[PDB]
């Protein structure tokens, strides 16, 4: 189902709890997690929260 | 002659003179605001014998006594009452006493006598033999009882002429005014009236008689009066009228008013609930099918209802032969009073428009509206038409009501809080499934800001106590858990299981329901719940829960949840004290004890435990030395110098919405995808379905503490009740205080003498005094002996008399009063 | 080192070490999601001085102060922002204080600090001396404030090492944490950077200085920094870059397409209308090429200055603007700075829940809303639930065009409906809208502007009524029987609005009585407003019903005066014999200016039974909210109201051995208290208080609210006024004779005579009835011998002191 607030970051930390979270560093040049997992009807995924872990 | 209706004297004594041709008043007889006329003892009305409804006196200056106004007023029947009062005496300056010395039997109501600053002879009246319901009296204010004196006629003369009767602990002479006693019939005339010379009235009489056992000699009748004869019920040729008399149909046809009607043997201004006249103006009535069909036509085709009182001319109705235009804004009592004025409207022949009615959350106040005929229609064939109602949420409880529109289309526009599902359900039951189309039901402006779909907040557990309900419900989390900001629990006392949410709730803030909020519990394992407290035992409460939610997504993706309305009866409890225990002893060794049901019946009242125990006398009386001055009635001089608001809840909702959106910005910007004292025995008795009992086999003039406990079906578990109590006094035994033996005199040295008498065998309480009157050929001298002096010496000394044919008499004063004077004793002093 | 373009300190306190020798962050600084507290935490970074964009801390574990990390962070310049905020501290655990004690300025950005459950120093920082826009801060999600007062060094070291200031109108010490207080400076540096030595530093300075005025030692520069010195504008051969510093060209030429130079500033690309020059491929040169901008989501929601700032300098926006400014106080000036150059919106414009927008005019230079995508319902300009919106621009200075799509306007209470129709006039969208799309009901509901006028033609007044008439208004479009609504409300003062409020109910809210224009053309429309209280001032304004107009001015008409209600809650006391104090309240209904209260008083005679009782007789001295509550109180209320209805129709016309006494009267005008003097001692007086008003000359005063007040007894006035005298009498008896007190307290009810041969063992009672018959009393049949006696008068108030003893003798 959907994970939005405290739940979304808690789930993300449980998914990546030592792998860490990624960072952009885009060189000066996109709906986001709160949309793919919460705001849209898309719903969250334990198999997609892995995409926001650093690896 | 008989007078009425509703005599009202309002400015001056000259207006009183309306009364002197009146012997019975078929009305109240107010006397108000009269200025003192300085005619003094003028304006007596001795003809008046009966007031049928209620005597009300207010601000009547210079009236020192009502016995000067109505010396022969015998009965105030109380057929109509002044807010449950039959005699009202309010702010009556200069009124020294009520003085209605012939008022015998007030048939109904209570006696409020309020703030009459000089009023005495209130406590001297034993209203328990004038009134059935003394507990309702409300004798508040007046002259303070400590300052009244209240001396009965003959008391200051040492020749008391009045009767005595017990009111609880108190036993003293009963009087209406300084010169006149309260007239009480002897015990032989059981529940009858009597003439002045003690002879019993006819059984159907009331108050007093000119001659005994005569129906024609009555000054007042119980039941009914006809041609001078008091009658239990009207002779078959006549009909009951104004609660007191029998009049023929030839009389009831002639009263100005459609005229008076005759039904169930009585004649009335209008035929009562469930009955209607035979046809047009006619005297006889028939039972009605429902509430009696009344047409409510108005010369204006469309009756506007724009304020709560604007509907008042409906007043109770069945068939409105015109059109309605409800327009109610503001007032905060709206639905509970719109239903009073319009709930009985079964049929509206025209159209019904509800326009700009921002106060209404529900049209359920039109309770019995079965048909809107739509014979007349507004425009474009509209017959039911609501427009621009900022707070309408419900039309009717369609689970219960079967409204129908014969002709014309339904129309709804700009109703932010009323759901299109609710208007569709209206059209599904009103017989209007295909009249209107498209723009009539636009759906753009109806329910635009309404919670039209709800999940169910299932109650998971309930727990109750005498004053508590602890209740919990299933863990609710909308798709976005953030937007559930709180739960609102609405609870109200609901004796019957028909209460829906909109029993009130009209948009003025607070409403009929009490309500309290529960935050979402921080611990995800804990279920939400509330402890409602301050509740009443055994009372049934309607309790239901609603989820307070944001609207951020819109497009009806908000899902504001509701619980089902749960009717929870709090536990039965120990009943409160049984109200207003009051007692009167009709005989020695017996005590009639009456009371009223407890303030809170905390369960189905099964019985009352009445518990009488004797009380010791000595610890107040036995050392008092009563043959010494009491404290004088000194007067006091004047002394004494010099729930959360809707705005708050909107603030909480807005802050929660802003927190939600900023958390979304947090996450979508931060996260990136990887690319003599003794205790006497108790006595107990159980009385079932009767708020009075006759305690028997008691002692003469003995103080019994009477505890009373109400009981319900929980009595075995919780005990009965906290005792309400009254200190009741048994009536004294006649002659028990007169000295049981011959008094003797004996000599003493010098000019003094001694007298001796035996103590009474069974005195009516402690004999607190013995009075001795002595003198030669005249009882010229007084003396009195305390209880202590007798317990010392037996008799008492008379000091320094003179030789002569001296005589003496003795009188015991017990706690009940003085007994009979002893036979005279003759004695002389030696030279 | 100066570090950029932005730092994500993430997942590791060991990665927090990346700041060991940074001093100025040319970007944001993120401290995010570090969980390994007890494994590492030891870090401090004295070198940090400036953050150019913003500081964000999110779920950093075990950080008990930012005074550990950044003791010398001095300025946050906010050139790029995080949802209006330059400082964000969010969901931190065990935070316990902010601790940025040297952060003397935060430029162009609010502060939000939320859900840091242990934060206990948030309210003690005087943000008024840190940032200008304190109105935009969001500290709301703080730790509950039940534990965080007066913890500053102003108290902690037993006495202040601190200073105090005012916020709003409350007054408190200012500190960031213990051991540190906020670095303010005197008013002589009130627009200058202050110093640790409390001298005013350089004029072009922003942060702090160690030396008193040693320029080139400003820890943070105001305006722009360059080569170690501050400057108000960059030197003539240096260019502004990243909103904080000047650079010589060889830096902006070495940022990995390279940054352009234009208008003396260095940015990612030339602004709208400019293109990079030929064969000098660094400089910008004018074409007029419009700078098109876009987003991956075809709808850009604008809730914050950041979401608008993604379009800074754009001219054509490919996509839909969902303008959503819910709380952005004064940020319309920033929205203008960013979006006031978008001439064309290709998609729809949706202004929904944008309560911060008083006006849409921040969309400067906006010219077209093409509607190449439209909302459900084919709308291209959709305006919903904007509580404060007053203008869609479209005044007589600039014309919009909506190529395709319909307009929608709902729940814009403060927006004059004339403006939404003028928008149809200006934009040419007359052919699109339905009456369901543009509503006269929920638009213009409040704060409406007005041009048409209704005049009060005549008025009439009575105690409970106002009668009002106005002109028969009608335009050249003789459409309908125009319905005139009279709005009447109690106006205690003339500071009254129109019905420009959402207060459907509560206390005093404008009541509305609708009226219809009568068919008879001669009669001016009128209303008999009724139920009005006497003398209350009622604002009345007429209005018209269905483009239209016709409001009247507010008339603060006053109902005529009436006889006042009873003066409530009368009470009385007596500090002194021959005087009474009487006190009351202003009446329940004054029904006028309480110009004066009449007070009348009259002697009540001593109770007649007192002359009859013969008080020396015997007596016995026998002793020993739910619906139901609301209904009982309502029944009592009706009972009181019937008698008020009785006596409020009663009016009093003011003055142009014992039986009865005359009345006495006073006008008291000052206050609800009076002193009544020259009274009889211990006498009961009926104090008839008659509330009165200015129209007494025509209507009279109120019927009396009486109180029966007893004067206090005059001490030494009921003891016998002279020496007792005695006589021998026949049959071994004595007579005692004594005068009656001249002015006894009420009455003399009895005299006690204490008598005895050596001590007054025996007691005799003399009633008033016997005393007035014999001038005394016969002590009958006393034993012969030497004797003593004393006499005590018992008045209505108490005992008189036992008289001087009489030593009579009885002879054997
Ligand atoms: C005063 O006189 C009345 C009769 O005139 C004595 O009897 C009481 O009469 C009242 C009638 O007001 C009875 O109350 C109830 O009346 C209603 C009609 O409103 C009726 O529906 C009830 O069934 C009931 O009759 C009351 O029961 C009755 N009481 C007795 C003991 O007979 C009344 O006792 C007299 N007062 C005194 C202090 O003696
Ligand atoms: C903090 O520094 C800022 C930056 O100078 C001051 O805010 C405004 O900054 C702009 C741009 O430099 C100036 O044009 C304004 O004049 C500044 N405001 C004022 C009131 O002068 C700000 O004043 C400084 N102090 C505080 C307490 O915020
Ligand atoms: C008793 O109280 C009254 C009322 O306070 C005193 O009389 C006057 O009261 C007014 C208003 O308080 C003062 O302004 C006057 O100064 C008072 N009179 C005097 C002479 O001071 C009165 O003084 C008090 N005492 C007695 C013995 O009457
Ligand atoms: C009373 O009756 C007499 C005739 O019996 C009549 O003259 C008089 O006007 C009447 N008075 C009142 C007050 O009815
Ligand atoms: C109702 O509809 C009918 C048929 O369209 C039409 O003749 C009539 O005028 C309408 N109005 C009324 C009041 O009947
Ligand atoms: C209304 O009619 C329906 C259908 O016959 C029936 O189920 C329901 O009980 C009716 N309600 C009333 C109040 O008559
Ligand atoms: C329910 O029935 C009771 C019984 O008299 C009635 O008073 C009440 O008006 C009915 N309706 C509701 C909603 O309680
Ligand atoms: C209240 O009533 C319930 C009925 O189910 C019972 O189980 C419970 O024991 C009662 N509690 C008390 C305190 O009487
Ligand atoms: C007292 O009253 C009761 C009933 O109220 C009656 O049974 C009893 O006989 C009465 N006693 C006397 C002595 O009248
Ligand atoms: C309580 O009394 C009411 C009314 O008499 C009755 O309907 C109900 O069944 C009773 N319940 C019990 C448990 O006695
Ligand atoms: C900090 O200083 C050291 C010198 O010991 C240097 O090697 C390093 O590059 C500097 N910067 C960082 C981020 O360590
Ligand atoms: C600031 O200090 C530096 C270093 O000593 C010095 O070069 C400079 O002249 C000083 N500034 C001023 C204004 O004196
Ligand atoms: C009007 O002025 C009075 C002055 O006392 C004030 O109390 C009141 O709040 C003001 N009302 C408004 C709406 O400003
Ligand atoms: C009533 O009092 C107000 C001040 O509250 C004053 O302006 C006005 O002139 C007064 N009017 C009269 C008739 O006393």
């Amino acid at each position: 189902d959907k994970l939005c607030g405290k739940d979304l970051v808690d789930a993300l930390l449980l998914v990546c709890g030592e792998k860490g979270v990624y960072s952009p560093k885009m060189g000066y040049a996109g709906n986001g997690i709160a949309d793919v997992c919460c705001t849209s009807a898309n719903g969250c995924d334990l198999n997609f929260l892995e995409k926001f872990c650093k690896t | 002659e008989i007078c009425g209706p509703g005599i009202d004297i309002r400015n001056d004594y000259q207006q009183l003179k309306r009364l002197e041709n009146c012997t019975v008043i078929e009305g109240y007889l107010h006397i108000l605001l009269i200025s003192k006329a300085e005619d003094y003892r003028s304006y007596r009305f001795p003809k008046l014998t009966v007031i049928t409804e209620y005597l009300l006196l207010f601000r009547v200056a210079g009236l020192e006594s009502l016995g000067d106004l109505f010396p022969n007023l015998t009965v105030i029947r109380g057929w109509k009452l002044f807010y449950n009062y039959a005699l009202v005496i309010f702010e009556m300056t200069n009124l020294k006493d009520i003085g209605l010395y012939n008022l015998r039997n007030i048939t109904r109501g209570a006696i409020r006598i309020e703030k009459n600053a000089d009023l005495c002879y209130l406590s001297t009246v034993d209203w328990s033999l004038i009134l059935d319901a003394v507990s309702n009296n409300y004798i508040v204010g007046n002259k303070p009882p400590k300052e009244c004196g209240d001396l009965c006629p003959g008391t200051m003369e040492e020749k008391p002429m009045c009767e005595k009767t017990t009111i609880n602990n108190e036993y003293n002479y009963r009087c209406w005014t300084t010169n006149r006693c309260q007239k009480m019939c002897p015990s032989t005339c059981g529940k009858r009236a009597c003439t002045e010379n003690n002879e019993c009235c006819h059984p159907e009489c009331l108050g007093s008689c000119s001659a005994p056992d005569n129906d024609t000699a009555c000054v007042a009748c119980r039941h009914y009066y006809y041609a001078g004869v008091c009658v239990p019920a009207c002779p078959p040729n006549t009909y009951r009228f104004e609660g007191w008399r029998c009049v023929d149909r030839d009389f009831c046809a002639n009263i100005l008013s459609e005229g008076f009607v005759i039904h169930d043997g009585e004649c009335m201004q209008e035929c009562p609930s469930g009955f209607i006249r035979n046809g047009s103006q006619s005297m006889y009535c028939i039972p009605c099918e429902g509430p009696c069909p009344k047409v409510c036509e108005e010369e204006k085709k469309t009756k506007t209802i724009d304020s709560v009182t604007s509907a008042q001319m409906l007043q109770g109705c069945t068939i409105f032969k015109g059109n309605l235009l409800i327009n109610i804004r503001r007032g905060n009592n709206i639905a509970s009073e719109l239903e009073n004025f319009m709930g009985l409207i079964e049929v509206v022949t025209g159209y019904v428009k509800i326009r700009h009615s921002h106060a209404l959350v529900s049209l359920s106040f039109l309770k019995n509206l079965r048909l809107i005929l739509g014979e007349e229609q507004l425009e474009g064939n509209y017959s039911f038409y609501v427009l621009d109602n900022q707070n309408l949420q419900q039309l009717w409880d369609w689970d219960h009501r079967n409204l129908t529109i014969k002709a014309g289309k339904m129309y709804f526009a700009f109703n932010p809080k009323l759901c299109v599902s609710e208007i569709y359900r209206m059209e599904e039951v009103t017989g209007t499934k295909g009249r209107q189309s498209k723009g009539d039901i636009n759906t753009r402006n109806n329910g635009e800001r309404a919670s039209c779909e709800s999940d169910v907040l299932h109650f998971t557990s309930t727990t109750t106590s005498k004053n508590r309900i602890i209740i919990t419900w299933h863990r609710y989390r909308p798709p976005d858990y953030r937007d559930l900001i709180s739960f609102t629990v609405y609870y109200k006392e609901a004796p019957f299981k028909n209460v829906t949410e909109y029993d009130g709730q009209d948009a003025c803030g607070s409403n009929s329901w009490n309500m309290v909020d529960v935050d979402l519990p921080p611990n995800k394992d804990v279920e939400p719940g509330i402890l409602l407290h301050g509740l009443k035992p055994w009372t049934q409460y309607a309790v239901y829960v609603k989820a307070v939610t944001l609207t951020m997504v819109e497009n009806d993706h908000i899902r504001g949840a509701k619980s089902e309305i749960l009717y929870i009866r709090t536990n039965a409890s120990v009943p409160s004290i049984p109200l207003d225990v009051l007692s009167a002893s009709n005989s020695s060794s017996q005590l009639i004890v009456k009371w009223n049901p407890p303030s809170l019946p905390n369960g189905n009242l099964s019985y009352y435990i009445v518990r009488w125990q004797r009380q010791p006398q000595d610890g107040y009386l036995y050392r008092h030395n009563y043959c010494s001055k009491d404290k004088i009635p000194i007067r006091k001089y004047a002394d004494g110098t010099i729930p959360k608001t809707e705005a708050e809840k909107q603030a909480e909702k807005e802050e929660a919405e802003y927190r939600k959106v900023f958390e979304n910005f947090l996450h979508n910007s931060i996260f990136v995808p990887r690319p003599l004292e003794t205790e006497y025995p108790f006595f107990e008795s159980r009385v079932d379905n009767k708020e009075r009992t006759v305690i028997s086999n008691l002692r003469p003039f003995t103080l019994y503490r009477i505890d009373i406990h109400s009981c319900n079906h929980e009595a075995e578990k919780l005990g009965c009740s906290a005792s309400n109590f009254v200190f009741a006094r048994t009536m004294p035994a006649e002659g028990a205080d007169d000295i049981p033996g011959p008094v003797t005199w004996e000599p003493r040295p010098e000019n003094s003498i001694f007298l001796k008498w035996p103590e009474p065998e069974n005195p009516n309480g402690l004999i607190l005094m013995y009075e001795i009157k002595y003198g030669s050929q005249v009882e010229d001298q007084r003396e009195c002996v305390s209880r202590q002096e007798y317990r010392k010496y037996g008799g008492a000394k008379l000091n320094r008399l003179n030789p002569g044919n001296y005589t003496a008499r003795i009188q015991a004063t017990s706690l009940s009063g003085n007994g009979s004077w002893t036979d005279p004793v003759f004695f002389y002093v030696q030279a």
